[PDB]
C-alpha cells in the first residue's frame, strides 16, 4: 500500500508541470501519466479501504474498554 | 542537493506550484550546465597525458594524517 501511495504523489508532481507547456512534447507525455494513475488506483482501493476499515473498527474497541 | 531537498517538502505539504517548478525547470537547467564542464575535464587530462593527481584523495593523502 505505501509503495502505490508514494508513486501516486510523485505522478502528481509531474502532470501538473506538463500543463504549463503547450507543445508536441507534453500533450502526449500527460496522457501517459494520467492513464498509469487510473490502474494505480485500480489495485489500491481494495487494499486501502480493507486496511482502514479493519483499524477503523479496532481502534474503537480499544476506547470502549478504557470506558468499561 | 538545495533544489532536491526543496521540490520534496513541497511534494509532501501539497504544494503543487513549487515541487513541478523546480524538478522538472530548476533541476534540469542546472544538470545540464555540469555536463558541459564533464567534457572539458576529459579532454585537458588527454593532452597532458597525466592528469591532476592534487584533486582525487587516495592513499597519499590518508597516511599524512596518520603520520602528524
Amino acid at each position: 500500500i505505501d509503495k502505490l501511495e508514494r508513486r501516486h504523489l510523485q505522478l502528481e508532481v509531474e502532470a501538473t508541470a506538463l500543463e504549463k507547456e503547450k507543445d508536441a512534447a507534453s500533450k502526449q507525455r500527460l496522457q501517459e501519466v494520467r492513464a498509469e494513475m487510473a490502474r494505480i488506483q485500480e489495485e489500491l482501493r481494495p487494499l486501502k479501504m480493507k486496511y482502514e476499515s479493519e483499524k477503523g473498527r479496532l481502534d474503537e474497541i480499544r476506547n470502549l474498554s478504557q470506558r468499561l | 542537493d538545495e533544489l532536491k531537498a526543496k521540490a520534496e517538502d513541497a511534494e509532501r505539504r501539497y504544494d503543487l506550484a513549487r515541487a513541478a517548478d523546480i524538478r522538472y525547470y530548476a533541476i534540469p537547467d542546472l544538470e545540464k550546465r555540469l555536463a558541459q564542464l564533464q567534457a572539458e575535464k576529459s579532454q585537458a587530462d588527454a593532452e597532458r597525458a597525466d592528469g591532476l593527481l592534487a584533486e582525487v584523495v587516495g592513499p597519499d593523502q590518508i597516511m599524512e594524517v596518520v603520520s602528524r
